[PDB]
RNA sequence: AAGCUCGUAUCAGUUUUAUG
RNA sequence: CACGGACCAAGGAGUCUAACGUCUAUGCGAGUGUUUGGGUGUAAAACCCAUACGCGUAAUGAACGAGGUUGGGGCCUCGCAAGAGGUGCACAAUCGACCGAUCCUGAGGAUGGAUUUGGUAAGAGCAUAGCUGUUGGGACCCGAAAG
């Protein structure tokens, strides 16, 4: 099991299950299994990730593994027209899983190691948005995936999800869209509703106020 | 008067750093009150039953507020309909956890609620009968 | 974690720990930088260390992190400083980049 | 490679320069309450 | 889950195989509770002591009473042995009977609940994963593979204590061995002459699913012990009230622990018994208190030290200087000389 | 000594005033 | 004023136990108490409990309805603040009801009147450990005519 593998206390064989994985994840006709597998692989994957702490290499690890959104067919079948062309789905999947294991290890993660999993956070965001369509321009996709998106991180209304994520992704957010390099589809500015409906986190609402709508951008 | 707890618990003890570290530093009269709660010993700090909570709740906007109880909460077989809460305390008995859990409800400790609630933002807190 | 094992150590009989006359408690530990036991200054109880150690005359730069926390046997990551007090200031500024002052 | 800045630490010096902007207007408009107030001192100890 | 644990061979050479943490060490670690625990536990192994009653009462005495110009204590009769005349029947006599005199009925053995001794035993096998908290019990953990320690089970069927020795060396454990032997000092005190002539420090614990010749092999070698994964007896884990014994684990003890401990798969391997949860779902406090959520809902801090203000009085009427600073008023009445206003 | 309700209008080895 | 003190080395006195309690901490929690014993054992050491048993869990039908108002540590809205509004644990007053019954009555004891009764309305106890109070045991130590 790849799981099994990627959580291995010995350094070769923990990168040699990412290499491995690397094909896996591209395996084709094999994505379609229930999200419970996404699951387990983003969870192996955290710790594979948990494996590395030294600055420089760990970002390497960090932007190969955010890599792996982008791996899953690549934006070369020109599926245009094309509600769902059944390997978005995986990705939108894969970006469940990342959500669901890194909310649920959250707390689970040490104070120095936390850093690591921000840069991780931040090159997973930086991958979505840029492998949606060939990048960030697909209203009938931005719509599956702003709905897959919109109903966990962002909801603010059940606690059950910290909101330190929410935090880190309201702060990155107009940073990472501007290294995609406009009139792209920014519906996702669901914290307009975050800010209109109530009951939600208070230092959330004061935060995404004082920051993400005061930018100028 | 009371500034500290006898218990010689490190979590208790942990916790307690963490609450007055709030309180001091965002001046809210929720974790103030807590913190003081802390203090209470096992007597001062009895057992509120679920049936209790699940009476409490009855008020409106029970919902949209969480329930937090100081002290451990209590199974009480006299009460089957419980409604979907959150609750947070110190400890949970192993009926009591299965109940909220069955009902849909979700158990946390103190810190869970503590990043959850900096402020207690939407927070109830039930004390069990002294006598 | 680094808390529990902090108190454990605070109190509790931490093994090297010498009660001075004065009151101040000593930490006989090697890796230790200061030589007291107390916070952030005792290596047991920080998951992220830094010291200065020399078995000859070379001088290194060992250095603790979480990752080898698993693995007590290779816990440290000790680099030659090149022997030059500008340069090896210089060299150790560099490698405890973004770390505590 | 370079090594980059933690993102604890950019928030912790984003929110020192937040912080410190608040601090200098304070410090300004401080130093003009002061001139003020002095002012009507005098005058009213005249 | 949580992460997997490695399994070394006796050659030392770790071996391509790993095990699931058996969720034992993740159970909360409470030094109180094991310290009143054992507080409790280490005076069963006590022996009642007592002096004779007979003691005292043997000698004949009288009070000779008032008139006599001496001490009413009761004093020996006869003559010419000397003993005759003597104090007796008091504390403060000689030879006498000693005031509250103990007595076998003592309370020794101390009642301990059995949840508690369950909790105490499980914090400290927790108390062993971590490399900081056995280093700071002393133990000689500075150059082991991977903690916790687990070896293959063919190390449960070593016969003779050369192999077992060896294998234990080649493992990391040669400097907690050498640690024992080296320590061995003669008894300080009144004990060198009741049995207890000689002690040493505590050696490496051995822990086995089944017993085939280990612990026969390791019974002569000075500061090992053997237990098994049942009984993990709680005064040797946590010796003189402290935790984090260095413990050598074997591959069919680890997997049987899941069983004899429980976890959340296994219900308990008991009857009616489930390991304690945290009061605290996160056991460190920075991580928490520097949080993005706390932080984001945290008035900015002050200096960490407050700056002294107003260390000395400056007194008015004097010292212009200071003077200046109140009653701005002052320059013009010293410059106009209003204080010698003319009519 | 512990608990709850709390900071007040809870009071005074004081004075005047008012009712007498 | 009275009783001890010629000087010095050692000894010398709120110590143990059974019962009933307050406070404190732990484990569980409407359940709790492994150790009278058996299994087991590196052997008075360490680990587990099939059935019993001590305590509590339900008053003098508890849903008339597991209760309505006034306050209430707290929470939310408005408000720069002052303050205003909505909701409120424990706990207090009030409105009251009830389990069983008083004080009478009078279709053998139903029905109807007059007062109130001690408490429920939605458990908090078990065992362990520390200072500590009372009683009996030589009882903080010696000494009182004696059968």
């Amino acid at each position: 099991n790849f799981v099994k593998q990627l959580s291995s206390n010995n350094r070769k064989t923990r990168v040699n299950a990412l290499e491995a994985l690397k094909k896996y994840l591209t395996a084709k006709q094999f994505k379609e299994n229930k999200q419970i597998e996404f699951n387990k692989l983003w969870k192996g994957l955290y710790y594979a990730m948990w494996f590395s702490d030294r600055p420089r290499p760990q970002q390497r690890l960090a932007n190969e593994l955010g890599e792996l959104h982008g791996l899953y067919f690549d934006p070369k079948d020109n599926s245009t027209a094309d509600e769902l062309t059944t390997n978005d789905k995986a990705f939108i999947k894969f970006s469940r899983g990342f959500w669901k294991v890194m909310c649920f290890e959250w707390f689970n993660i040490d104070r120095y190691r936390l850093d690591k999993y921000l840069l991780l956070i931040r090159r997973v965001l930086f991958s979505q948005l840029k492998y949606l369509q060939s990048r960030n321009w697909d209203k009938k996709l931005v719509d599956e995936y702003i709905k897959k998106v919109l109903r966990w991180l962002p909801l603010s209304g059940s606690p059950k999800v910290y909101t330190g994520i929410p935090i880190h992704i309201v702060d990155i957010l107009l940073d990472e869209w501007e290294r995609l390099l406009k009139k792209t589809p920014l519906d996702v500015i669901i914290f307009q509703d975050i800010v209109a409906d109530y009951n939600n986190s208070k230092v959330l609402r004061e935060k995404i106020k004082e920051d993400l709508f005061s930018d100028t951008r | 008067h009371r500034t500290a707890p006898k218990s010689d618990n490190v979590y208790l003890k942990l916790l307690v750093k963490l609450y007055t570290f709030l309180a001091r530093r965002t001046d809210a009269p929720f974790n103030k009150v807590v913190l003081k709660a802390l203090f209470l010993s096992k007597i001062n700090r009895p057992p509120v039953s679920v049936s209790r909570i699940a009476r409490a709740l009855k008020q409106e906007g029970a919902a949209n507020k969480t329930v937090v109880v100081v002290g451990t909460v209590t199974d009480d077989a006299r009460i089957f309909e419980f409604p979907k809460t959150t609750v947070a305390a110190l400890r949970f008995t192993a009926g009591a956890r299965a109940k909220i859990v069955k009902a849909g409800g979700e158990c946390i400790t103190l810190d869970q609620l503590a990043v959850r609630a900096p402020k207690g933002q939407n927070t109830l807190i039930l004390r069990g009968p002294r006598n | 974690s680094d808390e529990i094992v902090w108190q454990v150590i605070n109190q509790s009989f931490c093994s090297h720990r010498i009660k001075a006359p004065n009151g101040q408690n000593f930490c006989r530990n090697e890796y230790n930088v200061t030589g007291l036991c107390t916070r952030q200054s005792c290596p047991l109880a920080n998951s992220k260390y830094a010291t200065v150690k020399c078995d000859n005359g070379k001088l290194y730069l060992y250095m603790k992190t979480p990752e080898r926390a698993h693995t007590p046997a290779k816990l440290w990551e000790r680099i030659k400083l090149s022997k030059n007090y500008t340069k090896a200031l210089q060299q150790i500024d560099e490698h405890l980049l973004h770390w505590s002052k | 490679e370079k090594i980059l800045t933690p993102e604890s630490q950019l928030k912790k010096s984003k929110a020192q320069q937040k912080t410190a902007e608040q601090v200098a207007a304070e410090r300004a408009a401080r130093k003009a309450a002061n001139k003020e107030k002095r002012a009507i001192i005098l005058e009213r100890n005249a | 889950s949580r992460p997997q644990v490695t399994v070394h061979s006796l050659t030392g050479e770790a071996t391509a195989n790993a095990l699931p943490l058996p969720a034992v060490f993740s159970a909360p670690i409470r030094p109180d509770i094991v310290h009143t625990v054992f507080t409790s536990v280490n005076k069963n192994k006590r022996q009642a002591y007592a002096v004779s009653e007979k003691a005292g009462h043997q000698t004949s005495a009288e009070s000779w009473g008032t008139g006599r110009a001496v001490a009413r204590i009761p004093r020996v009769g006869g003559g010419g042995t000397g003993r005759s005349g003597q104090g007796a029947f008091g504390n403060m006599c000689r030879g006498g009977r000693m005031f509250a005199p103990t007595k076998t009925w003592r309370k020794w053995n101390v009642k301990v609940n059995h949840n508690e001794k369950r909790y105490a035993t499980a914090s400290a096998i927790a108390a062993t994963a971590v490399a900081s908290l056995v280093l700071a019990r002393g133990h000689r953990v500075e150059k082991i593979p991977e903690i916790p320690l687990v070896v293959s089970t063919d190390l449960e069927s070593i016969q003779k204590t050369k192999e077992a020795v060896a294998a234990l060396k080649a493992v990391g454990a040669h400097s907690d061995l050498l640690k024992v032997l080296k320590s061995k000092k003669l008894r300080a005190g009144k004990g060198k002459y009741r049995n207890r002539r000689w002690t040493q420090r505590r050696g490496p614990l051995v822990v086995y699913a089944e017993d085939n010749g280990i612990v026969k092999a390791l019974r002569n070698v000075p500061g090992v012990e053997t237990a098994n994964v049942a009984s993990l007896n709680l005064l040797q884990l946590a010796p003189g009230a402290h935790l984090g014994r260095f413990v050598i684990w074997t591959e069919a003890a680890f997997t049987k622990l899941d069983q004899v401990w429980g976890s959340e798969t296994v219900a308990s391997s008991k009857v009616g018994y489930t390991l304690p949860s945290h009061i605290i779902s996160t056991s460190d406090v920075t991580r928490i208190i520097n949080s993005s959520e706390i932080q984001s809902a945290i008035r900015p801090a002050g200096q960490a030290t407050q700056k002294r203000t107003h260390v000395l009085k400056k007194n008015p009427l004097k010292n212009k200087q200071v003077l200046l600073r109140l009653n701005p008023y002052a320059k013009v009445f010293a410059a106009e000389k209003l204080g010698s206003k003319k009519a």
